[PDB]
């Protein structure tokens, strides 16, 4: 979402996309750190 | 031990298999009974239905009378070929199958004094004309008539062992309709003079209606509700033409959607149904309303 | 519409045949049976047919009376023998697919006039 | 000749196997694959028409004479010992039998028995349709003898095990035969443990009449969808018009994606493609009824309200949706495609 | 070679088919095994299912025993013609074969003891009563019920071999429509006037799946509607664009209705 | 032996459907109950305002004239039941029957005929096929007695008009 | 063929043998090759015919519905042409123990009846006959073939799918004769176009046999939706 906000910088000011795109890579990566620390998490499985 | 093989082997010691019981001097009477173990789907694309019966004959056979310290004598499968055995088959049957799994799904148990007691497992497709003026409103009663193929009138007799009422018995769990309530059954005797001579017909007739809310949802509804729609075309103003005109025509190709699903999923009739009639009835109002 | 014409004769000392003609239907997939009702109001079943040529007859009557249907000409007869005084009656023609009958009037939707008959010893 | 089948046959009891008592009797088996029939994707079948051809030892049948080969037909196949040899995985299989049985049965001097037949059997595949219409499938063949363990039979491949004809003559529509193989393996039962031995058939999809149906005119209908955003707005039953039929037509594609495959519960490319090209259109329409309902009516540097979410003025600016939704949904589509192609080419 | 000859024809000299084992005695117990190979269909319309398997019966026939050959004796399946077997039948059979590619699928096995090993491969249509008033979120229940066609409790008896472990096979089945929530066996006597016959009842819980109905059915409809809703924020004055919007939504979700009712 | 059948077979439950029946005189009655499906090669070019016209052929194997002869024992009410015959799509005309000696080189064989002349009925597609496109037809004429200056309402009546008679097009050549 | 062992003299010439002594004679294991299951018929008896000649010439006659794969290649539906073929021999005999032959020239011995054609989609044209060897691991086979030329009537796809999709086309270029002022006009011809072509290709490709890759009429569907789509 963020590498398509890039297409904004034509049009609105740079500030707030660049803020924009600041806040959506924040949020991935949390997204990110909870999907690595909730993996192991998943280890005691049968199959595992 | 030896009585049983003795009293086997002697048994058929000067039978005639090609010979009916009492031929030439009485007539053989054949007390039948049904138990319908599931009343198959009912195929009115085929006009047809399936039906599982454990069905069994009982005669007197005094050929195999037999003396022992055992009343009941059961026979095996290959004796059980060797002996007279009613020729019953299904007027109004279109591919029956004999069960055979395991082993032949039948049986042949012989009393001291001559009695035999035959007892079969059948799947019976059987043919059951339908009247579709009606549809989805319409009622049936699929028969089911047998008898035996050879022998007429004067030398076999079909009759039920019971009270024909009580001689042919459904099982509880035994009605596999999707489209129809199995309301009851009928059981009758009768007589067919064929182009060979005259017969004894036993036959039952299965009571069947159709279940009409599947229709009153797929099809009733939504066609009043596209009606509905149409003459709501007539409360805008006048002055949206556009309006007005799409609302119109595309009123017209949603019922003709309509009315070509409904009739996609129903048997390849000649003669229109009330279903028929009644989706012509909401294109005559739509085609009006524009 | 859809008629049910009967003939035949009204009065015998016998032997008798009353005919049905059926116009406006085809009934080839369809029961015709033949019903009498007495004096005192009840209708008695006699014999019926079936597309199967398969013939159903009334215990008061068995072998008797004999049913033949003709599905070229669209008709039913019934051959009556044996005549006896008790059998002085109206005799109705009926046709209609048997749902919970086939020896019950509620089953049969078409019905005729009627054909009246007496005997006299 | 009749004086040594005779003499074979004499004192033979077919109930009981070649060595029963000394040693496991072996079997080389061959298999030339006729046609590989159509794989039903529905029922999760495919047939196969084989000529398949076994070869053991019967000490009983040795003769000594200068013929050296008795060639025969199905005549003696039911007079001799056969092996149980069954297909596992085979559904429905049956022999041919016009205009007479189509056997063939071989006896050497030596007592080699060489027995071949034609069969054609469904043979169950669990084909994994993810991946669908890029999916690759190893559908398998197996048999084994259905009640002699590996103590008494043990069958063997040949050096020519498994033969094809042309390939171009069989019967695959939507799979290209990609290659062949063979295995054996021991499978414990109840009953025992068994030589099983399974012939894996590669197949790959072709995607031509997936691309021509149903890939390029989805994104063709998702491109005319954006083309409402060059409509001048105020246009409003043109463009409400446009984006709502663009809906109706996506429905309408959308039928077709699952024609082919039986109703799996996962979501396969195909479904995943046209549910993204439904979610473009439906949100090119919303799109427009916002734009259209808006336009008709500490030391780092600052704080955390100016160095973060914009509170300062900001929605202000809708009048531009159009603007940047002429740019965005390219955009997003075309980087849409380029995971999704990448995606299920190249990675996985 | 030739010792188990003389003692295998031994074994089937004199041999009555027609007596079953202990003829006077004790009623013959059958232990069963079933191995499931497969669940092929699951016909809503016909209610039933299609079932492919390896079915096992053990018994004891005292007439079979052998002594100076210590190992057993797994004998071509046409031998099964001459012994006596049990008359097992599946009673909620429709259509049944036992397969016959490249011979009839059948095993006897005999036992230096005189115990039976039967094995058939077979496929089975057997019907399945179903409750589709909550279909696509429906738990049907399906059953295979085996019984005794001809002999009572006296003459014959059934069990499962190995007890709860006597199917298997059933984890090993992937259904694309369903799910094998579990499996239950269970081994009764029905008492009819004649006597208590035997029977064993297979029993499966279906779960349907409901990702494709999800996928195919709500969410096209759920959007649809959403979609529908815009009408309220164009304005009043474009009865045009709300007449088409509305209209053409009706359409799409009539659309939808008639396809699912064709592919369902 | 039936020349133009494709698959038939004796029905076979509860027995097999046969009757032998012996006459003092010696006359041998040899009754069957077969169901067999019978090639008929149908010109639909009038479909479905078409007569189809559907025989079955018998004939001997291995026997010529000069060794056996065929005949229809009682004439024209040899074949019975056809006037109790009614099909779900058809209405059985008539029916004819004939028996001639097939001059084939080597000798000549035997041979009867069944022939059936089915009439479609048509009230199904009278009432479904041509009274939609018949209508829809004439609602396209409605855009002539709109204003030329109203272009959305006559664009849209003709190209859905357009578009409901290929959906009319499309569906009935999946069902027919 | 000939069979000296059963030879017999007597007042007769040809005696024909019923199906229990036929089956204890030998006779040819043929086989067709790309066959499938295939029919004997036995209605009402088995329908088969024996018969030897005073010379131990044997006469083997069988009534069959053969069911054979035609491989096709439907590249150019449907103006595709095929050459199905039936090939057959022996299964069990090599060609250095039973060699097969045509009873007259290899043209006129198949000889197809004169109103025998049950082809609704095609039209047989002709008929090739021949004969070969075919080799195998067991070993030489002969192989007598025939190929059964076809072609498919077009006349049906004519008046169904082109024509149809043609005036499709014609009516999204129709759109071009009108003033540009009437957006939503053109708006409905372009999209309810884009959408009567898409209905015209699913129905077209549904009454077509399900082969993955792009036939002919495939081609001119899919460049008719391009030109539409480029109206619009
Ligand atoms: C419940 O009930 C069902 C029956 O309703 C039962 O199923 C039945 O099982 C039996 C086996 O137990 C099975 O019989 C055998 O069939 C073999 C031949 O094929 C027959 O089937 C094929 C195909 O059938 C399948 O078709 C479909 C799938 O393709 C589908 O319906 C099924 O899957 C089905 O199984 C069929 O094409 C055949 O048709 C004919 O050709 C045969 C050629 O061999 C011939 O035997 C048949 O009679 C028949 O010919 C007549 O009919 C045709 C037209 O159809 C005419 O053109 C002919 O002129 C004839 O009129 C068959 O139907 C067959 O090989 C087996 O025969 C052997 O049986 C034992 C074997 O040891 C011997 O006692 C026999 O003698 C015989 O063996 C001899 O022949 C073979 C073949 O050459 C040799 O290899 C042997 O060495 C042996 O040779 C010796 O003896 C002969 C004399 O006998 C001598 O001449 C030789 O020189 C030599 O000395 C056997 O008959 C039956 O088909 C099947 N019925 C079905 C399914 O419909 C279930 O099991 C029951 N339930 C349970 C669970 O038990
Ligand atoms: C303005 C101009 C005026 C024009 C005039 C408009 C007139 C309005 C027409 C009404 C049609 C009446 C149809 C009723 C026909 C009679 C049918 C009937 O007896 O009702 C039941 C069927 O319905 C059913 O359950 C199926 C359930 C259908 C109802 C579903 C709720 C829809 C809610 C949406 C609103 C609906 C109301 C709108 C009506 C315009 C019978 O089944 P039952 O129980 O015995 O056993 C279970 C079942 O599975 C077997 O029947
Ligand atoms: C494989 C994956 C493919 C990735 C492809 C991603 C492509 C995604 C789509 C469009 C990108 C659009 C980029 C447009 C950037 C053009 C920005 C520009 O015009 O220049 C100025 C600088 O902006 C700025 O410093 C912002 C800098 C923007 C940088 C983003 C573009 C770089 C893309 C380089 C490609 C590298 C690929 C290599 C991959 C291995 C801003 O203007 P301006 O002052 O007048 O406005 C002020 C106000 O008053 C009115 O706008
Ligand atoms: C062409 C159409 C256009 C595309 C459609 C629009 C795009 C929609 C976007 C994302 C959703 C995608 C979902 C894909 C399907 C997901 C299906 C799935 O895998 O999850 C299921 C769970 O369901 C579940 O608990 C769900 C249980 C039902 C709960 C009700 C859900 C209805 C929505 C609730 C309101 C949401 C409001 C938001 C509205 C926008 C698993 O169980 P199921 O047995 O199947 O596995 C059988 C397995 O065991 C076989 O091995
Ligand atoms: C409104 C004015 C009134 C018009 C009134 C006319 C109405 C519409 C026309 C005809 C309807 C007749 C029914 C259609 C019948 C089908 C036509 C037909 O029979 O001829 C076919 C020719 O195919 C063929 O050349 C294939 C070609 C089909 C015709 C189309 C090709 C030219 C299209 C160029 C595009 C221009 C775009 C316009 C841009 C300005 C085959 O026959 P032939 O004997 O060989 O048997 C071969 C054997 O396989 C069975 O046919
Ligand atoms: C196609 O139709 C044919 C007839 O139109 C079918 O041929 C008939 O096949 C059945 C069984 O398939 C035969 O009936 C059986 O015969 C066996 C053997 O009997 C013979 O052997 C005994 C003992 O050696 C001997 O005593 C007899 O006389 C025979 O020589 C027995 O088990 C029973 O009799 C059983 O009825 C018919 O006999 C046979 N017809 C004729 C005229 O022989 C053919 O099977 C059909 N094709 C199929 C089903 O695929
Ligand atoms: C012939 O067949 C019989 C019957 O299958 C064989 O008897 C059985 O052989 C199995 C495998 O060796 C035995 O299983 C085992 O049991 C022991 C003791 O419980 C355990 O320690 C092992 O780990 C294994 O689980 C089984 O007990 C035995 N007896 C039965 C089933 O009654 C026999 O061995 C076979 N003989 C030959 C020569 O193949
Ligand atoms: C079938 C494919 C056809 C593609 C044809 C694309 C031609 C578009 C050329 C753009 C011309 C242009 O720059 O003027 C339009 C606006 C300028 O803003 P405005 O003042 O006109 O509202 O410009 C913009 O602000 C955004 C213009 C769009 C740029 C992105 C185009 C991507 C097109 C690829 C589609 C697959
Ligand atoms: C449930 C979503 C339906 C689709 C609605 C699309 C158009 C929505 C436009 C913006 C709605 C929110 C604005 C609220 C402002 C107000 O109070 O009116
Ligand atoms: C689809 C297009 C969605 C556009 C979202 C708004 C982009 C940023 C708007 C201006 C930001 C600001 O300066 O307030
Ligand atoms: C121009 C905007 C759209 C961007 C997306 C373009 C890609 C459309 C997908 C076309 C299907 C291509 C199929 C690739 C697989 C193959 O042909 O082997
Ligand atoms: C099949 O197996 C044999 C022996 O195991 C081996 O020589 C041959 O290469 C195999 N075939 C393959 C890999 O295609
Ligand atoms: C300008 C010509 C466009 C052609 C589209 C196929």
């Amino acid at each position: 979402g963020c590498i398509t906000c890039f297409s904004l910088f034509f049009f609105c000011n740079t500030a707030t996309v660049y803020k924009i795109c600041a806040w959506m890579q924040l949020l991935a990566a949390l997204c990110l750190v909870l999907g690595c620390m909730i993996f192991p998490d998943g280890w005691d499985a049968e199959t595992i | 031990t030896t009585v049983f093989t003795r009293i086997l082997d002697r048994l058929l010691d000067g039978y005639d298999n090609r010979l009916r019981p009492g031929l030439g001097e009485r007539v053989t009477e054949v007390k039948t009974d049904i138990f319908v173990t599931s009343f198959g789907p009912v195929s009115d694309h085929d006009m047809e239905y399936t039906i599982d019966v454990f069905f069994r004959q009982s005669w007197k056979d005094e050929r195999l009378k037999f003396k022992g310290p055992m009343t009941v004598l059961r026979l095996n499968n290959l004796m059980a070929s060797k002996i007279w055995t009613p020729d019953t088959f299904f007027h109004n049957g279109k591919k029956s199958v004999a069960h055979n799994m395991t082993m032949p799904n039948k049986l042949l148990r012989i009393t001291e004094d001559g009695t035999l007691l035959y007892t079969m497992r059948l799947t019976v497709r059987a043919e059951c004309p339908m009247h579709l003026e009606d549809f989805p409103m319409d009622a049936h009663a699929c028969p089911l008539k047998f008898g035996s193929y050879a022998y007429t009138r004067a030398e076999v007799v079909y009759e039920w062992t019971r009270e024909p009422a009580r001689s042919v018995v459904v099982a509880e769990d035994g009605s596999r309709l999707n489209q129809y309530d199995l309301l009851g059954q009928t059981v009758d005797s009768g007589i067919v003079q064929s182009s060979t001579g005259e017969y004894v017909v036993m036959t039952t007739h299965f009571h069947l209606k159709r279940k009409i809310g599947y229709f009153v949802i797929q099809t009733y509804l939504p066609c009043i509700m596209t009606v509905i729609l149409s003459q709501v075309s007539f409360w805008l103003n006048r002055e949206s033409v556009p309006a007005r005109t799409v609302f119109g025509v595309t009123t017209v190709l949603t019922m003709t959607t309509l009315s070509i699903s409904a009739r996609n999923s129903l048997p390849k009739v000649a003669y229109a149904t009330a279903m028929d009639w009644f989706i012509a009835v909401c294109y005559a109002f739509v085609f009006s309303a524009l | 519409q859809v008629q049910l014409q009967e003939s035949g004769g009204g009065l015998v000392q016998g032997s008798l045949r009353v005919s049905c003609a059926a116009s406006g239907r085809t009934f080839t997939t369809y029961i015709m049976a033949w019903f009498r009702q007495a004096p005192g109001k009840e209708r008695e079943f006699l014999a019926a047919m079936d597309q199967g040529r398969i013939q159903y007859y009334g215990d008061s009557v068995r072998g008797r009376f004999t049913i033949s249907r003709d599905y070229a000409k669209n008709s039913v007869d019934l051959q009556l023998d044996g005549l006896r005084p008790e059998d002085t009656a109206v005799y109705y023609c009926a046709a209609g697919a048997g749902f919970w009958g086939l020896r019950t009037a509620s089953s049969y939707h078409y019905w005729g006039q009627g054909t009246q008959v007496t005997v006299s010893s | 000749v009749t004086v040594i089948l005779n003499n074979l046959l004499e004192g033979y009891d077919n109930k009981l196997r070649p060595d029963i008592g000394v040693k496991p009797t072996l079997i080389h088996t061959d298999m030339y694959v006729n046609s590989i029939g159509p794989v039903n994707a529905i029922n999760m079948e495919y047939t196969i028409d084989i000529f398949f051809a076994q070869t053991w030892y019967d000490r009983r049948l040795k003769f000594n004479s200068t013929i050296k080969v008795l060639r025969l037909n199905s005549n003696m196949v039911g007079k001799i010992w056969i092996p149980d040899t069954f297909f596992r995985n085979s559904k429905k299989a049956d022999a041919h039998w016009i205009t007479t049985p189509n056997r063939m049965l071989r006896i050497w001097n030596d007592g080699r028995v060489l027995y071949t037949l034609r069969l054609t059997i469904d043979a169950e595949c669990q084909l994994q349709l993810h991946n669908f219409p890029m999916d690759e499938h190893s559908c398998p063949l197996e048999f084994s003898s259905y009640g002699y363990p590996r103590e008494e039979i043990v069958y063997q491949w040949k050096r020519s095990s498994v033969e094809v004809g042309d390939t171009r003559s069989w019967r695959l529509y939507q799979f290209s035969f990609v290659g062949l193989r063979n295995t054996t393996e021991v499978v414990k039962t109840t009953s025992g443990d068994y030589v099983v031995m399974s012939v894996y058939f590669d197949l790959s999809r072709r995607m031509g009449y997936f691309t021509i149906q149903t890939y390029i005119p989805c994104t063709l209908i998702v491109v005319l969808s954006w083309v409402s955003f060059w409509i001048n707005k105020d246009a409003v039953p043109a463009r409400t018009s446009l984006g709502i039929t663009t809906v109706l037509t996506m429905t309408t594609l959308s039928t077709i994606a699952r024609k082919s495959l039986p109703k799996v519960s996962y979501v396969t490319a195909m479904d995943l493609f046209v549910s993204v090209c439904f979610i473009f259109v439906f949100s090119a329409l919303v799109e427009y009824g916002t734009l259209h309902y808006f336009v008709s009516n500490c030391l780092d540097g600052k704080d955390c309200a100016s160095f973060f979410c914009c509170f300062e003025d900001c929605h202000i600016r809708i009048a531009k949706m159009d603007s940047y939704a002429r740019i965005f949904f390219p955009t997003a589509f075309c980087l849409f495609n380029l995971v999704y192609w990448v995606s299920y080419l190249y990675l996985g | 070679m030739s010792f188990v000859k003389e003692t295998v024809d031994k074994l089937l000299k004199g041999y009555d088919i027609r007596l079953r084992p202990d003829f006077g005695g004790p009623p013959v117990c059958v232990g069963m095994n079933i191995d499931i190979a497969s669940i092929d269909m699951v016909s809503e319309v016909n209610m039933d299912y299609t079932l492919t398997m390896y079915f096992q019966q053990y018994w004891r026939d005292k007439r079979l025993a052998y002594s100076g050959i210590p190992l057993n004796l797994t004998l071509d399946n046409r031998v099964a013609d001459q012994l006596w077997v049990p008359d097992t039948y599946f009673l909620n059979d429709k259509k049944s074969f036992v397969h016959g590619v490249t011979v009839k699928n059948r095993m006897i096995r005999l036992h230096p003891d005189g115990t039976v090993l039967y094995g058939l491969r077979i496929t089975t249509t057997a019907a399945c009563m179903m409750d589709l008033r909550r279909y696509p979120l429906d738990e049907q229940n399906c059953t295979l019920e085996i019984e005794s066609y001809g002999y009572t409790t006296d003459d014959i008896e059934f069990y499962w071999r190995g007890g709860d472990k006597a199917v298997t096979g059933v984890e090993r089945i992937e259904l694309p429509q369903f799910s094998i929530v579990e499996h239950r066996l269970v081994s009764r006597n029905v008492v009819f006037a004649t006597g208590a016959y035997p029977r064993l009842s297979l029993s499966f819980r279906l779960k349907r799946n409901i990702g494709y109905f999800i996928l195919q059915t709500y969410m096209p409809s759920i959007l649809i509607t959403i979609l529908s809703w815009v009408s309220f924020w164009i304005n009043y004055d474009a009865s045009a664009a709300r007449v088409a919007l509305g209209i053409t939504t009706v359409l799409t979700m009539t659309t939808i209705n008639t396809h699912l009712r064709e592919t369902l």
